């Protein structure tokens, strides 16, 4: 196995940050490790292979050392286009469970906070006959991570919630979420006020309508 | 110079899943081919792999209801995995890597394909769309946000595109989500000045050879 | 063991 610490990690543009990978026994010649980037959508990249040798296009601001069974990848000078969760895979040996993929390190950039905008969309006029009705709530172009609420007539809601994240923007580090809230039909035409509640720590922006009204 | 993964899809738990990774403009002989996935919300999972000279090496839970075969003749090493269970719903990935002695230096990458497993009871379904547009607001805006719910479709994918692809600028089209019902769902906004003429959401979903536009306007007010 | 070798 390869155990991957922390699982994840905040790191602010400009900073560095370090992963670590400790393998369960040694790797094949001591130098048999690779270092891989994922971005939410995309495959997989390699970053570094034996260690400490970059791939190709791969900036030299990614580094790789290792002693014994413990290996890092340091990242200096961080830009937001690092945002990706990060993964060692060693190798011993050609044979069942003979190599292994750490867990992963989420990196997130940290730039600029900035709160969402928020948007609600009632549900359209077609969907309330097909005996379910999904609300949408978009918050875009913000900083850091949030969390979602919803309510309806002042009640929290526990289930039914989807959300879905874009992933930080390369440029600025930002993010956009799409929230959902899907109810049965006699759930939405019995209640008046639905409210979305986007939360960063300390900050809230709340986006509300009422059935009624719309 | 490219792998690809073929077609994924909607499986049942009695059949088998088969995947292949074909090459373009170069050889998988003399190569290491590895197979890997990843579940939602879950890390990358190890399969199994072809070695460079011939011998195959599987990860111990797949090893007992998984096959990986090198085709040297068609340039294509493919999985196929029984036993199906909710637990595969997954990316598949394969990868090519160019030099035996980095052992795990796989730099050529396929862009994944989609693969869900149902239970019985799951057929393909086209999606449902929805326009998406504000309530009547107080203050009208110069600019507007409008978009389409894509609702209730099986299996992934659906590709959604603006004015058949002419309208670009100020579109964010959201990672799909999957809802209780087990079914797909997914968001696309375009921001537009109050001005402009009706936006159409192109959505395609090849499962069921189905296209739905939906022409979005503002509320009446 | 070793890719073949």
């Amino acid at each position: 196995d390869m155990t991957q610490t922390p699982s994840s990690k905040s790191v602010p543009v400009g900073d560095t940050v370090t992963i670590n990978c400790q393998a369960s026994e040694s790797v094949y010649s001591n130098n048999r490790l690779s270092w891989f980037q994922q971005k939410p959508g995309q495959p997989p990249k390699l970053l570094i292979y034996l260690v400490s040798t970059l791939a190709s296009g791969v900036p030299s601001r990614f580094k790789g050392s290792g002693s014994g069974t413990q290996f890092t990848l340091t990242i200096s000078d961080v830009v937001c286009d690092d945002a990706a969760t990060y993964y060692c895979v060693g190798y011993k040996s050609s044979t069942t469970d003979g190599l292994a993929f750490g867990g992963g390190t989420e990196v997130v950039v940290k730039g600029d906070p900035v709160a969402p905008t928020v948007l609600i969309f009632p549900p359209a006029a077609d969907q309330v006959a097909t005996g379910t009705v999904t609300i949408v709530c978009v918050a875009n172009k913000y900083f850091p991570d949030v969390t979602v609420t919803w309510e309806v007539d002042g009640t929290t809601q526990t289930t039914g919630i989807e959300n879905s994240k874009t992933p930080q923007n390369s440029a600025d580090c930002t993010y956009n979420l799409s929230s959902t809230l899907t109810l049965t039909s006699t759930q939405y035409n019995s209640h008046k006020e639905y409210t979305c509640k986007v939360t960063q720590g300390t900050t809230s922006v709340v986006q509300s309508f009422n059935r009624g009204d719309c | 110079q490219s792998v690809e993964e073929s077609e994924g899809g909607l499986f049942k738990p009695t059949d088998t899943l088969t995947l292949t990774c074909t090459a373009s403009g170069f050889s998988l002989s003399g190569h290491g081919v590895i197979w890997v996935r990843q579940a939602p919300g879950k890390g990358l999972e190890w399969i199994g792999s072809a070695g460079a000279y011939g011998r195959i090496y599987y990860a111990s839970w797949a090893k007992s209801r998984s096959t990986i075969t090198r085709n040297t003749n068609l340039n294509t090493v493919t999985l196929k995995m029984t036993s199906l269970t909710a637990a595969d719903t997954a990316t598949y990935f394969c990868a090519r890597r160019s030099d035996v002695g980095t052992s795990v230096g796989f730099d050529s990458w396929g862009p994944g394909t989609l693969v869900t497993i149902s239970s019985s009871s799951g057929q393909p379904k086209a999606p449902s769309v929805f326009p998406l547009a504000p309530c009547c607001g107080d203050t009208p805006s110069s600019t507007v946000t409008l978009g389409c719910l894509v609702k209730g479709y099986l299996p992934e994918p659906v590709t959604v595109t603006w004015n058949s692809g002419t309208l670009t600028n100020g579109v964010r089209t959201f990672p799909s989500v999957r809802q209780s019902s087990g079914l797909y769902s997914l968001s696309s906004v375009v921001s537009v000045t109050s001005s402009s003429q009706p936006v159409t959401c192109n959505v395609a979903h090849p499962a069921t050879n189905t296209k739905v536009d939906k022409t979005v306007a503002p509320s009446t007010c | 063991i070793i890719x073949g070798s």
